[PDB]
């Protein structure tokens, strides 16, 4: 049976109040997806394989098709959507000073490292080498998919059944030069940049009026700079060494990673299934029966496919609809939490 | 401006004609109208033509009522969107940035446009800054000495204690300052005087 | 089947002739009067896509051909390979390749400005001056460095009222469908084989209705928040 | 104008249970106690 949790009894007592008497900061992760993946289906070379009776046969369905594709065009403007209100709230790229002495506060895990060549902090490169990303456009040149390969298989069979994806226009550069000139603008200035451009700050006295908005005057912190100090650098030490051990401290990225390669690899699986016609390629069903035959089971087979496509093109619809409200709470939450202080619990 | 509200119109009446544009479509049978299936084959056959058909159609139907049903939840999102921030800015006054206008909040305007709301958010920017040498706290005689409410500035050789959203200078007294500790843990200290009324 | 076909270098069991892959699509072939194991693989292809100025303003445009490198897309002329009948571009000098895809008919530039038509990875294309396309990483802005210091504070000395328009959709239009009448009117054997489907009109028709009496509580629930009507004063 | 063609068919167009003049009163409502009540009448009175 499941434990609820230990069990308690708070003591109520009508002239009885508990005050403490220390405190200890702590700095706790908290992940979010705002961006799927975009892709885009090749109506006629998925439903219709490299044929041509079929494709004519197929140009007296109606404007299904092309709803397919407007539907898809909307879906992947949204995702680039999506992830430009969540970064680029910032109109001017700022850039961190040179010197990095905040007061004590060490800030070398989350600003940018200048040794590396891709110019990202440590914890973005250990959370990025944690995200096993399938390929999400590459330049795929014929000859790389020309060949015996293995690993490569699954994108290549994607692209020859004509399921694609498309690369995100914001590359992992301009991002991460988003992010670090929201990090810039945040430690020297504070919220101050979201009412305008950013205001210098010196930030002991941030963390102090920080300390002022939560109903703890000052002078805790200013009496206790040092110790602060060595709880916020050992606590964001303790969050490099916690996302490092556990890999499923991110396991919602990982989750529309795979829910995306699940769903378009199902797909090219349902390739292989009759639909009740006299084999699953359509040269065969052409160059074995006449006409009259040879078109009755080319329209169950395409019905079949489209109506496949259907429920690809709408489960993407939902889960784009789970991704945007996914992606509005993060830009709420960049904006109260990242440019001001909060007040709501939680 | 309005490219928020003529969107939904748009896709409204796209969907709508795409729904009526399908009646033309074949989809494999002979041809789109019916009387004509009726009047030029025979029953065994115009009724597989007839299945087709009612499948093609029955399927447009069910696709346009599926992306309706997505379409409304989007707009129903909105519209508890909408709610809140009629409620949160129009009858009160907000406290969460960026939620009610880009800087501090003042006060929020509804006004109807067709098929939505329009909202003018009324808000506080400030414009023009000047730099100053700040200090945490001042030693007077011996105790340190925070602010009340503000922050300490120097307009090179006097120290005031302005508010912290628009400069005002008030010369430091015991009104504006409280007093907590000593002035030997505090680094940035400083030495300076705090008339008594 | 088409394609283009390759010296596979696997070997089949010598009972098995050819193979196949996740779809039941064949991927192999043992050629005979070789006795040789061939491969297949699809002739190179991909999207194109059209990058225009408005054509009030210009009629020149630059195409994006998605995916493929910048050697093929050339050699493809429209003559054989390339379907569309577009054999300019299958010749032009302008051609620059991104991470996107080949395209042709814009001058990379090594400025960067805030741009308008997205591409893709970055690149942006727009109009400038002998004036034609160009194709430009983009800007994300002017790059400042905010001066830090431990002692300096800035303190706005004037303001100003901002006032921020914000639209916010609240309704749709509630259509509703005739089910029998839209999808045969008045054909009365057509009726008789459309009942035959069941619960379907009114699976539909139960869907609109409740979208209708949702769009008249959106508007309910977002105006009519307050208690009594109030009248501004005269003066 | 379309919109008869498309009444064709079967496609009807249900209006609005709020027509336009109440909907405009509302908000006529709402900026007449947001000027001279303020904040106070989302709470009971005006
Ligand atoms: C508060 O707790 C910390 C534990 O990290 C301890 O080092 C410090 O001495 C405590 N302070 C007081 C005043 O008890
Ligand atoms: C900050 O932490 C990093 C990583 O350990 C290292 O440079 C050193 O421990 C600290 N340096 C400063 C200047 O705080
Ligand atoms: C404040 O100091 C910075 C440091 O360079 C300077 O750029 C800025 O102009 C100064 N403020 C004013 C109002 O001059
Ligand atoms: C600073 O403020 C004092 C207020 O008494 C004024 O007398 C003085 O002229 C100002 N400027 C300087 C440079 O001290
Ligand atoms: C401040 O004044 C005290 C005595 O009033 C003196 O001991 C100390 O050195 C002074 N420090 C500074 C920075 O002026
Ligand atoms: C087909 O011709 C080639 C010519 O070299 C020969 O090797 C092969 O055995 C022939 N196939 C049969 C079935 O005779
Ligand atoms: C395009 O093909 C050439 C062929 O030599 C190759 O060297 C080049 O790397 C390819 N393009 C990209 C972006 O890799
Ligand atoms: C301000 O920073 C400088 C350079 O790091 C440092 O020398 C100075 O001690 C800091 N402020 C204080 C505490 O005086
Ligand atoms: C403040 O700004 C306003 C314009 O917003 C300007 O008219 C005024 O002269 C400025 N200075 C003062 C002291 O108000």
């Amino acid at each position: 049976t499941m434990s609820l949790g230990a069990e308690n009894s708070v003591a109520y007592s009508n002239n009885s109040i508990a005050i403490p008497t220390n405190f200890t900061i702590s700095v706790t992760t908290e992940i979010l997806p705002v961006s799927m993946t975009k892709t885009s289906v090749d109506c006629t070379m998925y439903i219709c394989g490299d044929s041509t009776e079929c494709s004519n046969l197929l140009l007296q369905y109606g404007s299904f098709c092309t709803q397919l594709k407007r539907a898809l065009t909307g879906i992947a403007v949204e995702q680039d959507k999506n992830t430009q209100e969540v970064f680029a709230q910032v109109k001017q790229i700022y850039k961190t000073p040179p010197i990095k002495y905040f007061g004590g506060f060490n800030f070398s895990q989350i600003l940018p490292d200048p040794s590396k060549p891709s110019k990202r902090s440590p914890i973005e490169d250990l959370l990025f080498n944690k995200v096993t990303l399938a390929d999400a456009g590459f330049i795929k040149q014929y000859g790389d998919c020309l060949g015996d390969i293995a690993a490569r298989d699954l994108i290549c069979a994607q692209k020859f059944k004509g399921l694609t994806v498309l690369p995100p226009l914001l590359t992992d550069e301009m991002i991460a030069q988003y992010t670090s000139a929201l990090l810039a603008g945040t430690i020297t200035s504070g919220w101050t940049f979201g009412a305008g451009p950013a205001l210098q700050i010196p930030f002991p006295m941030q963390m102090a009026y920080r300390f002022n908005g939560i109903g703890v005057t000052q002078n805790v912190l200013y009496e206790n700079q040092k110790l602060i100090a060595n709880q916020f650098n050992s606590a964001i030490g303790k969050i490099q060494d916690s996302l490092s051990s556990t890999p499923s401290a991110l396991g919602k990225l990982q989750d529309v990673v795979n829910h995306n390669a699940q769903a378009l690899n199902t797909l090219v699986k349902q390739l292989s299934s009759k639909f009740g016609a006299i084999s699953s390629v359509l040269n065969d069903i052409f160059s074995r029966l006449d006409p009259p035959e040879a078109e009755v089971q080319i329209d169950r087979l395409i019905t079949g496919r489209l109506q496949s496509l259907q429920t690809y093109v709408t489960q993407q619809l939902i889960r784009a609809a789970e991704i945007r409200a996914s992606a509005n709470l993060a830009a709420t939450k960049m904006s109260e939490c990242v440019l001001g202080q909060s007040k709501r619990v939680d | 401006a309005l490219g928020k509200l003529q969107d939904v119109v748009n896709h409204n009446a796209q969907a709508l004609n795409t729904l009526v544009k399908q009646l033309s479509s074949k989809f494999g049978a002979i041809s789109s109208v019916l009387n004509d299936i009726f009047s030029r084959l025979d029953p065994p056959e115009a009724e597989v033509q007839i299945d087709r058909l009612i499948t093609g159609r029955l399927q447009s139907l069910q696709t346009y009522v599926t992306q309706q049903l997505i379409r409304a939840a989007e707009i129903r999102a909105s519209a508890n969107l909408a709610a809140t921030k009629m409620s949160e800015c129009v009858l009160g006054q907000s406290k969460r940035v960026d939620f009610c206008g880009k800087g501090y909040h003042l006060m929020s305007f509804p006004q109807s446009a067709p098929h939505g709301v329009v909202f003018l958010h009324v808000t506080y920017v400030p414009a023009q800054e000047k730099n100053f040498t700040t200090a945490p706290a001042i030693c007077h005689d011996g105790k340190a000495h925070f602010p009340r409410e503000g922050v300490f500035v120097s307009n090179g050789t006097h120290w005031f204690v302005t508010q912290r959203n628009f400069y005002e200078p008030q010369i430091i007294t015991t009104d504006n300052t409280f007093v907590s500790g000593n002035c030997d843990v505090v680094i940035g200290i400083v030495n300076n005087t705090v008339y008594d009324p | 089947g088409t394609g283009v076909l390759t010296e596979s270098n696997k070997k089949f069991l010598p009972f098995q002739q050819f193979g196949r892959d996740i779809a039941d699509t064949t991927d192999a072939v043992r050629d005979p009067q070789t006795l040789e194991i061939l491969d297949i693989t699809p002739c190179s292809f991909g999207g194109v896509s059209v990058i225009t100025p408005g054509t009030n303003t210009s009629n020149q445009v630059a195409v994006l051909y998605q995916g493929v490198n910048c050697t093929e897309v050339p050699v493809a002329i429209h003559a054989d390979q390339l379907t569309p009948t577009w054999r300019v571009y299958s010749t032009g000098s302008n051609v620059f390749q991104t991470r996107a895809g080949c395209l042709i008919g814009a001058e990379y530039v090594n400025n960067s400005y805030e741009c308008d038509i997205p591409i893709g990875a970055g690149i942006c294309a727009s109009y400038q001056t002998s004036q034609s396309i160009i194709a430009y990483t983009m800007s994300l802005g002017a790059e400042n460095s905010v001066a830090y210091s431990n002692n300096s504070i800035a303190i706005p000395t004037n303001f100003t009222i901002s006032v921020t328009t914000e639209i916010l959709p609240v309704s749709m239009t509630k259509t509703s469908v005739d089910c029998t009448m839209y999808i045969c009117g008045d054909s009365t054997e057509c009726s008789n084989l459309l009942l035959q489907y069941g619960s379907f009109c009114t699976q539909l028709k139960r869907a609109l209705t409740g979208i209708a009496v949702e769009q008249d509580k959106n508007t309910q629930e977002v105006f009519a928040q307050v208690k009594q009507i109030y009248k501004t004063p005269p003066i």
